[PDB]
RNA sequence: UGGUGGUGCAUGGCCGUUCUUAGUUGGUGGAGUGAUUUGUCUGCUUAAUUGCGAUAACGAACGAGACCUUAACCUGCUAA
RNA sequence: GCCAAGGAUGUUUUCAUUAAUCAAGAACGAAAGUUAGGGGAUCGAAGACGAUCAGAUACCGUCGUAGUCUUAACCAUAAACUAUGCCGACUAGGGAUCGGGCAAUGUUUCUCGACUUGCUCGGCACCUUACGAGAAAUCAAAGUCUUUGGGUUCC
RNA sequence: CUGGUGCCAGCAGCCGCGGUAAUUCCAGCUCCAAUAGCGUAUAUUAAAGUUGUUGCAGUUAAAAAGCUCGUAGUUGAACU
């Protein structure tokens, strides 16, 4: 029974896709079949901005930030709750929440 | 065949133009390609007023020649058409339903709400798709106020108007009620009707 | 949890729609009229009905409620529904914002002289 | 719909159609006559010419072969027949 | 005592509709079985089967007796009724009600030259419901009803004396078998024959003709 | 159909659709027939005179009922300027 | 004919757990050829399928609630 | 950078049936595996140790063999998948998307490019619907099939 | 319907019955289909649209070859 029309991943007009590695476990996962998530974080805590401003120079200069991308396999994404099992009708909703 | 007295009535044409009964939505639906004029810029479809009026008189004639005035149902789920359908049922012997439709009115012959009318007039096929569905189930002709963004399934007579604005809804229901009242009974064509279309409009208030 | 039951809701709805004009907001008076009109079995149920009824009275006094209607509200509806202003869609000098509608009016032969353009 | 005059399509409808999908297929190109901006001779050129046409008199490149219609650069007036 | 609730039922109670074919001409939905009873008496029914279809509930099992009834007048009207009820009697009476509500007209013709009354289905008519298709084809006079016992009984109640039947799929499912046979029997009027080429005057319809009586 | 005696024998003759010329079944609840009366000058439609059109359920489900009704009215002369054969 | 001789896997009546809590059974309609499904729930809230609200559902019933007992606060309403 | 090639598009360009399908017959054919040479950083079959449960012997951590790279010869298979042979015709509504072409007295750029809009051809697809199909899941093909026949291989 | 054994004896083409209330085990009675015939075994035909030219099926039940070229073979646009 074909659960998903995509068969679990988006791939059309192609025969092979270069695989990548997971993060929590580092499993072999296809590039499209993986789960891509964005975690844009700051270099300090929300409560550490005041301490940094008191103990910084350069006239309260803008604190930088870190952009990193995470690739999760199916099992790790489900376990880490970044991706969860949905109902049959709700599976088709590809729009992010 | 068709008398020339039933015509554009330029004054009412100007009223429809001011009420924006020709300013439709951005989609076309193909099934109403004939009811639209040349495509205005920024994707606004303008409706042919002549065709709109001709369909309106045809709808009025269909509403006419019904032996029992009390078996003409009116449906309006949207709050915009509540006042229009109430005034339509006040001026004409028809019946009107506003808001909730309670699916199973025409079917389900056991319920108290069962009415079985002979002809159904619908304010908006998209918002009243339940009523059209039951009408197809129970063999009832359908007249509907339809825009370019409206499905015409199981719709026999379509009035190509805005269907969205309160001015467009009120004016069309007033014109339809006036036309059906001029077709028979009283209210001769030469004498203007005492009531005016702004009564059909629904206020907040 | 002090959620009322359907019996209290219906009983409160019927008394307010039956005796709205002569009802008094005072708890003692509305309990009196509830006792004199209803055939309530127990005083506890009567008190709960009266409490819900007077809460509905304060709610209506604060703002109109669509869940309950009576003769006064029906008369208000039948009076406000006849309001009519002057004509609005055949006034304001002329129609405005009509670029291609003028062309369609000229083509149809029902062209109206008053037209602006954009 | 359900009643279409296939024998006599709309003129606008035929224009908004592929050259082959029409009721009768036919060319959409045209042969035009070009005069040099500083001469008096005539030259017949094709709309979708593939090769550069060289005028026999004192003139520059007559047309540039593009993917579709040939580019016209010099200040010449063309008549279509 | 029968009290009519629909306008068609009230007209039938008044005894003003001519025949059930007038209703069939305009395809008015039928919600009461009393109108069919009044317009079609002496209808004989046959109980094809009763089966104990069960549902696996939380603790035990919810069993409902499913009954199949074919009711026909043996003159051109048959109906199929499937009803699930707690006991045989209520299931049978319920299935009879569905059959009466689903009574459908059957068109009959001749195999060759039109001599006497019609005896067979006019053309080849087929009906498929759930991989089981039943094909009724015309047969010469006296050929009999070459069919399964269930389909033979259905055609006897349908009023056809000669017909050849072909069956496919899992015929052991009697519910699908009778439904496919009923569809094949009922689609005969849906085949546009060269006979049905003359245009009818588009009659007045009983409701539009008799709406004045629909008062008080 | 007729037998040797020439008398039409059948339960009934089903009505053919006015748009696509198809038989309307006995259980075709989607199919409806509408009636439009004849109007003289200054309104006051003549009672007892009308023209009827039957639209089959297949057409109504497909959504072609509106266009078919417009075509039928144009052919019968009860409507003008809304349906064009050229398209 | 008596049996406190046996069979609680033959059962009747009753009792104890599931359940000191919160669901169950129909009808008429809509979906599926059928088994079945909706009605019996997005949301909020309650001990509660308790209620408001939308709602192919509508109309019902049982249960809960509701009902009864007990416990104090007080009435000179015929009293010893 | 060079060499050879390919589809689509434009075309009042050339030949004129030169075409579809394939038994047999041949080219290519992941990864792993083989023969040798060169090369061998990380990972890593086998293996080496230490918790682990009663037993671990396997998962876990470190190291680490063949292997993973390249050259010249091999083979011939996988969930080699769109679990869906190829060619041809017809069949509903929408919006995105790649390549090409046509039109814009539309915007923009130091003669053309970028953006936007409309039409068309050729692809990758998506949403709705089901006239229609199916046993259903579902399918614009798995439709045009009891109303069964456009042509042709494999099974 | 009645007596005997009681998951045993045994039936039983298949499902299935037989652990004391056996309509299926063996004895009595009655009835049923055929009749000087009935039954059993084997080979074949119809069933079998489960050999499909008529007339099967190949996404998930059995089955589209990893892909491409292409010969026998089959099929072959319109017009005189
Ligand atoms: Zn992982
Ligand atoms: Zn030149």
């Amino acid at each position: 029974t074909q659960k998903r029309r995509n068969n679990g991943r988006n791939k059309h007009g192609r025969g092979h896709v270069k695989f990548v590695r997971c993060i929590n476990c580092s499993r072999a996962v296809p590039k499209d079949k993986a789960i891509k998530r964005w975690t844009i974080r700051n270099m300090v805590e929300t409560a550490a901005i005041r301490d940094l401003s008191e103990a910084s120079v350069y006239s309260e200069y803008t604190i930088p930030k870190l952009y990193i991308k995470l690739q999760y396999c199916v099992s790790c994404a489900i376990h880490s709750r970044v991706v969860r099992v949905r109902s049959r009708e709700g599976r088709r909703i590809r729009t992010p929440p | 065949g068709r008398p020339n007295i039933l015509n554009a009535t330029d004054e009412d044409i100007k009223q429809l133009l001011a009420a924006n009964c020709h300013i439709g939505s951005k989609n076309l639906e193909v099934r109403m390609d004939n009811y639209v004029w040349k495509r205005r810029s920024d994707g606004v479809h303008i409706l042919n007023l002549g065709k709109t009026w001709e369909k309106l008189v045809l709808a009025a004639r269909v509403i006419a020649t019904i032996e029992n005035p009390a078996d003409v149902c009116v449906v309006s789920t949207r709050t915009y058409g509540h006042r229009a359908v109430l005034k339509f049922a006040a001026h004409t012997g028809a019946t009107a339903i506003a808001g909730r439709f309670t699916p199973g009115n025409f079917t389900n012959y056991i319920t108290r709400t069962y009415r079985e009318p002979r002809l159904i007039v619908v304010t908006d096929p998209r918002a009243d798709a339940q009523a059209i569905k039951e009408a197809s189930f129970v063999n009832i002709p359908v007249i509907a106020l339809c825009d370019t963004d409206s499905i015409l399934n199981h719709v026999d007579i379509a009035i190509p108007t805005n269907n969205k604005g309160r001015k467009s809804i009120g004016l069309i229901w007033y014109l339809l009620a006036r036309e059906v009242l001029r077709v028979r009974g009283t209210l001769s064509r030469s004498a203007p009707w005492d009531v005016m279309p702004d009564l059909y409009f629904y206020r907040d208030p | 949890g002090r959620v009322r039951t359907k019996t209290t809701k219906r009983a409160s709805r019927v008394v307010i729609e039956k005796y709205y004009p002569r009802l008094t907001l005072d708890f003692q008076t509305n309990k009196r009229i509830v006792d004199e009109v209803a055939i309530i079995a127990s005083k506890r149920l009567r008190n709960k009905i009266a409490g819900y009824t007077t809460h509905l009275m304060k709610r209506i006094q604060r703002g109109p409620v669509r869940g309950i209607s009576f003769k006064l509200q029906e008369e208000e509806r039948e009076r406000k529904d006849q309001y009519v202003p002057e004509v609005s869609e055949l006034e304001v000098d002329r129609v405005n914002v009509d670029q291609d509608t003028k062309d369609m009016l000229k083509s149809l032969g029902y062209d109206q002289i008053p037209v602006r353009v954009l | 719909v359900l009643a279409v005059d296939l024998l006599n399509p709309s003129h606008e409808s035929e224009m908004r159609k592929h050259k082959l999908k029409q009721l009768v297929q036919g060319p959409r190109s045209f042969f035009m006559d070009v005069k040099c901006p500083g001469c008096f001779n005539i030259t017949t050129v094709f709309s979708h010419a593939q090769t550069v046409v060289i005028c026999g008199s004192c003139a520059s490149v007559l047309c540039q072969p593009t993917g579709g219609k040939a580019r016209l650069m010099e200040g010449c007036s063309f008549r279509r027949k | 005592e029968w009290v009519p609730v629909t306008k068609l039922g009230r007209l039938v109670k008044a005894g003003k509709i001519k025949s059930i074919e007038e209703i069939y001409l305009y395809s008015l939905p039928i919600k009461e079985y009393q109108i069919v009873d009044y317009f079609l008496p002496r209808l004989n029914d046959e109980v094809m089967k009763v089966v104990p279809v069960q549902k696996q509930t939380r603790a035990g099992q919810r069993t409902r007796f499913k009954a199949f009834v074919v009711i026909g007048d043996s003159d051109g009207h048959v109906g199929l009724g499937i009803k699930c009820a707690k006991e045989v009697a209520t299931a049978i009476r319920g299935a009879i009600i569905m059959g009466k509500l689903s009574i459908m007209p059957i068109r009959r013709g001749y195999w060759g030259t039109a001599l006497g009354d019609p005896h067979t289905v006019p053309v080849k008519v087929s009906g498929k419901c759930g991989s089981v298709t039943v094909r009724l084809v015309p047969a010469p006079r006296g050929a009999g009803l070459v069919a399964a016992p269930v389909t033979k009984r259905f055609l006897q109640l349908a009023g056809i004396e000669d017909c050849y039947t072909q069956s496919r799929g899992s015929t052991k499912t009697l519910g699908n078998f009778v439904k496919a046979a009923f569809a094949a029997a009922s689609l005969t009027y849906g085949i546009l024959t060269p006979n049905l080429w003359a245009e009818r005057p588009f009659g007045q319809t009983p409701i539009e003709e008799y709406a004045d009586i629909l008062m008080q | 159909m007729e037998n040797e005696a020439g008398q039409l024998v059948d339960l009934y003759v089903p009505r053919k659709c006015s748009a696509t010329n198809r038989i309307i079944q006995a259980k075709d609840h989607a199919s409806v027939q509408i009636n439009v009366c004849a109007v003289d000058a200054e309104g006051r439609q003549i009672p007892g005179e009308k023209t009827t059109y039957a639209i089959s359920g297949f057409v109504r489900s497909k959504g072609e009922s509106d266009d078919c009704i417009n075509r039928l009215t144009t052919q019968d002369g009860l409507l003008e300027g809304v349906w064009s054969y050229q398209r």
